[PDB]
């Protein structure tokens, strides 16, 4: 299936992705596509943080969702 | 003729358990306030559980649990003694006489078990400070060796950041003594002790901890320089790096509904709290928001933060943390407790229209989701003073390089206007399937709210990629307005007139041998109905470069479990769901109902609850990052209460008259009436 990806940019990528794909599997998809390394990945969907070692499957990402990269502001 | 304390003792007696090595005795704190044994009345330990109550609340586990006996402490230099509920009989350490010796043996046993000049160094004016030295921040060190992330010193000559001593079995990995030894540099400091009165110095050569006269300076060489009251005006004492934490709880509890779910009900739930309220999510949070709306040099929610950072990466060490993360992760943890009762949440929660329109045919599809965070753009092309930022940002490298004084601040100023409109600009996207086209083209995606909240919240998404991958924050103006109207902005939905984008062997031998591959070749034969060959290379031409997805072909659990997702709030039917999805593992499969139960819901109406309004708003909150790093800052909010706004800076709250909101991070709007 495909999904969309809104990077820092403000650029909307898509990625083909499984609903049995990781996490981290997704994270590795954009850095082969954006070159943003998945260390600095932080990857939000429909007000969710997702974590690494759950598939897209456990929050029920579907074809088409929207997922959004976010960075930190620590303080 | 009245029950005498001898004779209550002997009564209760199998009720006095004795602590042990790895038992948590809460004797520092009660469970249900912020009552210490430093308060009037004292501090209540249940000598079963060791669990603490100030005097307002031991009544409570009184009743809930049938525990009598209570070793009472109280500090002011410590009075200890032990009662007996519910007549508040007093027994003294030394009040056992004429009991038999096995139980003075066991009160005492127990009551025990629970009750558990630098001179100037040689060297500070001596130092030889080497040349080009490191810019040292001000969080989030490591050791330049191994891992540690506490404990570091930062020696004085060449500033090498390494961990302390090891023993005992705490501490270093020894890096920086053996940095010590190697080298013969006598002075460092101790990371994180660095206020501005002083710090922990070390001498390795004096082995002792020494004044350094010439602190500032040596510091400086790597970089380093060192009123409301009453009812809703509480300030949160700072826990080491918890600013982040005090900012947002102090604007949740600003906000009616959370008032009204964890403060206004808070009866209901310390009744409803298990035997050990401490680690009970509805408890902790009431308590806190008690804590700030009632009367109470500030709290110290240690408590509450060591329960809703259990198990976090992030959030259950002491380091510096992000606003908008930790806030979603409440959040997440407030609708895990929350299904089918009372959800604040509901205050947050909306609805995204999400819109594609496949831009060759024309072709549209829309696609909805909930959220809780808008995420504002922030287009820098905006910047209204490019060249007055350039001449800035050349002082200041000018001023670096010099080590002078930097020059006054100046950030791009970024009009709202512009955010607001990246936003809801169309946005081109590239490598999309159109399944109109069936081929490889450009979408265009757009996204709307189906709904408005009640309180909308905004992230100012202020930060950016620097070469080499670094994070940049982006240090922006942006004057947010006291008045939003974002009903230009409501989505519409699909519309007559615009058409929806579709969706969803002796052959294969030769195909295969043809020079087709494998995967193609099996489509082929299935999509054209086994009709033979022909037909079948006619598909593996037309159809062998699209993607996998476009033409698919498919080609015991536990009880403890269980019951712990039923007690969330669902069904057994659906516990048992949630696991077979995720493989048995408990954690995964909570996460799995909580995102599937909407669909779940829809299967039983075949045979998500958002609140919406206009969306017209007014500025109510914003919380504030200060700082130009990703990494190291301070968290502060400002709240519009009573008509006036007010800062709330960790332990410091106070009426502001001129609230900077131009440089807040995450803003909070509430709807107008
Ligand atoms: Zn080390």
């Amino acid at each position: 299936m495909q999904i969309f990806v809104k990077t820092l940019t403000g650029k909307t990528i898509t990625l083909e992705v499984e609903p049995s794909d990781t996490i981290e599997n997704v994270k590795a998809k954009i850095q082969d596509k954006e070159g943003i390394p998945p260390d600095q990945q932080r990857l939000i969907f429909a007000g969710k943080q997702l974590e690494d070692g759950r598939t897209l499957s456990d929050y029920n990402i579907q074809k088409e969702s929207t997922l959004h990269l976010v960075l930190r502001l620590r303080g | 003729m009245a029950e005498l304390s001898e004779e209550a003792l002997l009564s209760v007696l199998p009720t006095i358990r004795v602590p042990k090595a790895g038992d948590r005795v809460h004797k520092d704190e009660c469970a249900f306030s912020f009552d210490t044994p430093e308060s009037e009345g004292g501090l209540y330990i249940c000598m079963n559980t060791f669990l603490g109550f100030g005097k307002q609340y031991v009544e409570r586990h009184f009743n809930k649990t049938g525990q009598r006996v209570y070793l009472h402490l109280r500090r002011t230099d410590e009075d200890v003694k032990i009662v007996i509920l519910p007549d508040y009989l007093e027994i003294a350490r030394d009040g056992l006489g004429g009991l038999p010796d096995i139980v003075r043996d066991r009160v005492t046993s127990a009551v025990e078990a629970l009750l558990s000049v630098r001179q100037v160094s040689k060297h500070a004016f001596s130092l030889k400070q080497l040349d080009n030295p490191a810019r040292i921040p001000p969080c989030g060190w490591k050791c330049s060796k191994c891992d540690m992330r506490e404990n570091l010193w930062l020696n004085l000559t060449d500033g090498s950041i390494l961990c302390g001593r090891r023993y005992d079995g705490s501490g270093g990995n020894n890096h920086a003594v053996e940095h010590y030894r190697e080298t013969g540099y006598p002075l460092a400091v101790k990371l994180g002790t660095i206020t501005p009165d002083g710090a922990d110095v070390y001498s390795y050569d004096e082995d002792d901890m020494v004044l350094d006269p010439s602190l500032a300076e040596h510091l400086s060489h790597f970089g380093i320089d060192m009123p409301l009251f009453g009812p809703g005006y509480t300030g949160i004492r700072n826990l080491g790096n918890s600013c982040y934490l005090n900012s947002v709880v102090q604007v949740l509890f600003s906000i009616p509904d959370f008032q009204r779910k964890y403060v206004d009900k808070l009866e209901k739930i310390f009744q409803n709290a298990p035997t050990d309220p401490t680690q009970d999510f509805s408890t902790q949070v009431a308590k806190l928001g008690h804590g700030l709306l009632s009367g109470e040099d500030g709290i110290a929610p240690r408590m509450f933060k060591a329960l809703i950072g259990k198990g976090h990466p992030e959030f259950s060490t002491n380091r510096q943390q992000d606003a908008q993360e930790f806030f979603l992760h409440l959040i997440n943890m407030v609708e895990r407790n929350c299904r089918s009762s009372e959800n604040p949440n509901e205050v947050f929660r909306f609805l995204v229209e999400e819109k594609i329109k496949c831009l060759a045919t024309e072709k549209v599809k829309y696609t909805q989701r909930v959220d809780y965070i808008m995420q504002l753009p922030v287009p820098m092309d905006a910047a209204l003073n490019k060249e007055e930022l350039l001449e800035y940002e050349e002082k200041k490298r000018q001023a670096e390089e010099e080590k002078m004084a930097l020059p006054e601040l100046v950030r791009a100023q970024v009009p709202f206007s512009s955010c607001l409109e990246a936003y809801g600009a169309p946005e081109q996207v590239d490598d999309f399937w159109s399944t109109a086209l069936q081929a490889k083209s450009v979408a265009v995606k757009t996204t709307r709210f189906a709904s408005f909240p009640d309180y909308l919240v905004i992230q100012i998404k202020k930060f950016t990629f620097g070469l080499d991958w670094v994070p940049k924050k982006l240090d922006v103006s942006i004057e947010m307005p006291e008045e939003l109207d974002i009903s230009q902005l409501r989505g519409t939905g699909l519309q007559p007139g615009e058409e929806e984008l579709p969706d969803i062997e002796s052959v294969i031998i030769q195909l295969v041998e043809m020079g087709f591959p494998m995967d193609a070749c099996r489509k082929a034969v299935y999509y054209t109905g086994n009709s033979g060959a022909e037909a079948a290379m006619n598909w593996v031409m037309s159809h062998m470069d699209d993607p996998d997805f476009a033409n698919p072909l498919i080609l015991p659990p536990p009880e403890d479990c269980v019951t712990t997702i039923v007690s969330m709030g669902f069904s057994r039917d659906q516990a048992l769901k949630a696991l077979r999805a995720t493989n048995n593992s408990l954690e995964r499969a909570v996460d799995w109902i909580f995102s599937h139960i909407d669909d779940l819901d829809a299967e039983a109406a075949m045979d998500p609850k958002v609140r919406d309004g206009p969306g017209k708003y007014q500025l109510f909150a914003f919380i504030s990052h200060m700082g130009t790093s990703t990494m190291c800052g301070h968290y502060v909010c400002h709240i519009k209460k009573e008509g006036r706004w007010v800062i709330y800076n960790d332990q410091k709250v106070c009426a502001s008259e001129k609230p900077p909101k131009d440089l807040g991070y995450i803003y909070f709007y509430q709807r107008v009436a």
